[PDB]
């Protein structure tokens, strides 16, 4: 049966609210980390 | 080098000295209601947001207070970021302004100062990504962590007056009757950040930004409104020419301030010394 | 803050779903695993190469997750376009 600071580099969302989509993930540059989020309509 | 240690130090380090180890970055895909992007910005507690064109494929630029401003002085919420840079052609006319990781601070502000810009996002050649959104503010704080802990030279001790830096001539200002809308005439015909107010005498009284124009836009209740009545809704930084460079970094660092206002002994506005000032002074000479 | 997205329903399905919108994207793709991807993507107006690898979780008795984890224009950004499309596909 299907499998069961990690999170580095994964998907994150928040709940979609009133047309827009936010997505955001943490990425590393060098020694520093820097978490992104995108704004953008459905 | 010492009268000129700063200079030196700004071409010693690079953007990514100042990028702190975990931040958070905001970015807009262009398609965005100026609406929504604004309420965006609010709920994030930023300023400005770099702007993603997915039809490009690319970073086209920066989504500012100044932009609302322009598209507010000419339904304006309902459409998109796209649409009303495509009625300046901005992407065209003024395109993306950005600087690398690897790119000297020196190379920072003086980008900064060219362009008559005030954010620079730091982007990385390699991968694309934007990593940071360079300031003033940001660039003057990392200085100040070494102007406070290495012998200073001479000239950090010479007055505002011997140094001339600021402008002291054309300043724009409001009065405290001036209606909001005519605040916002001169907002863009003078490219200006902030307004000192002044009372009747031409005394200063206090600060008008741009911002607050936005904000009392966002109520939603004319502009007919004057400017103290506006200020009202809210929620002076000043300096004489006598006081020494040092002491006006200090002032405008702590404070948090983008810029004071120069002043009489009677609070008469004699000029103004914003941050950029400051680095072109520091910096850039 | 969600971690990827979630279903219900069977893993047969899910993993067939996803397979199904990976086909609709014109996606590159790769079964590493019964319950894990690897998909590649070239950029129509960069003409550069993207890949992210999806991995189906188990939360709970009844419960799945789809996670989405970029791979080493923009990285970052095109990694959430791909997903977006993605994602879109499968909410339907
Ligand atoms: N890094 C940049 N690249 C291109 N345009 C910019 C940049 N920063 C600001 N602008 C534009 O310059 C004008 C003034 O912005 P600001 O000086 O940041 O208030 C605004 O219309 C911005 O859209
Ligand atoms: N109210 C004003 N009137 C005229 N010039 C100004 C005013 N405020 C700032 N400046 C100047 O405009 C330049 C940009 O400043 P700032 O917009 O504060 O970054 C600086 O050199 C300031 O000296």
């Amino acid at each position: 049966a299907p499998p069961i600071h990690v999170m580095l580099n994964h998907l994150y969302a928040l709940s979609i609210k009133d047309g827009v989509m936010v997505l955001s993930a943490t990425h590393r540059y060098k020694k520093k980390y820097v978490t992104t989020l995108l704004y953008k309509p459905i | 080098s010492n009268s000129s240690v700063y200079t030196t130090f700004m071409k010693s380090h690079r953007c990514y000295d100042l990028i702190p180890t975990s931040s958070k970055l905001v970015v807009f895909d262009t398609s965005l209601q100026v609406k929504k992007a604004f309420f965006a910005l609010v709920t994030n507690g930023v300023r400005a947001a770099p702007l993603w064109d997915s039809k490009k494929q690319s970073f086209v630029g920066m989504l500012t207070i100044t932009d609302f401003i322009n598209i507010l002085h000419r339904e304006l919420e309902e459409h998109k970021i796209e649409t009303w840079r495509e009625v300046y052609l901005q992407d065209s006319f003024k395109p993306l302004v950005c600087i690398s990781p690897n790119a000297s601070l020196f190379d920072a502000v003086s980008s900064l100062i060219r362009n008559k810009i005030h954010r620079l996002p730091v982007i990385d050649p390699e991968s694309g990504n934007t990593l940071y959104i360079l300031t003033h503010k940001r660039i003057l704080k990392f200085l100040k962590l070494f102007i406070t802990e290495f012998p200073k030279p001479e000239f950090m001790s010479k007055s505002l007056e011997e140094l001339q830096i600021g402008t002291y001539a054309n300043i724009a200002m409001v009065r405290t009757t001036t209606p909001v809308y005519v605040a916002l005439g001169i907002f863009v015909q003078h490219r200006v950040s902030a307004l000192p107010v002044v009372d009747e005498k031409g005394r200063v009284v206090d600060i008008y930004s741009k911002f607050d124009v936005i904000n009392l836009a966002a109520e939603k209740t004319n502009l007919d409104v004057s400017v103290t009545k506006a200020l009202q809704h809210r929620s002076v930084l000043k300096c004489y020419l006598h006081e020494t460079l040092e002491a006006i970094i200090n002032r405008l660092v702590e404070a948090e301030v983008h810029r004071l206002v120069v002043v009489d002994e009677h609070d008469v506005v004699k000029g103004i010394v914003s941050l950029s000032d400051i680095l072109q002074a520091l910096v850039l000479t | 803050w969600h971690l990827g997205i979630r279903s219900q329903s069977r893993p047969n399905d899910i993993m067939a779903e996803v397979c199904r919108a990976i086909k609709q994207l014109d996606y590159e793709w790769k079964v590493v695993n019964p319950y894990y991807l690897r998909v590649r993507r070239k950029n129509p107006v960069t003409s550069t190469f993207s890949k992210m690898s999806l991995q189906l979780y188990q939360v709970d008795s009844r419960t799945y997750l789809l996670d989405f984890r970029s791979i080493d224009g923009s990285h970052t950004i095109e990694f959430f376009e791909m997903c977006a499309n993605l994602i879109k596909i499968l909410a339907q």
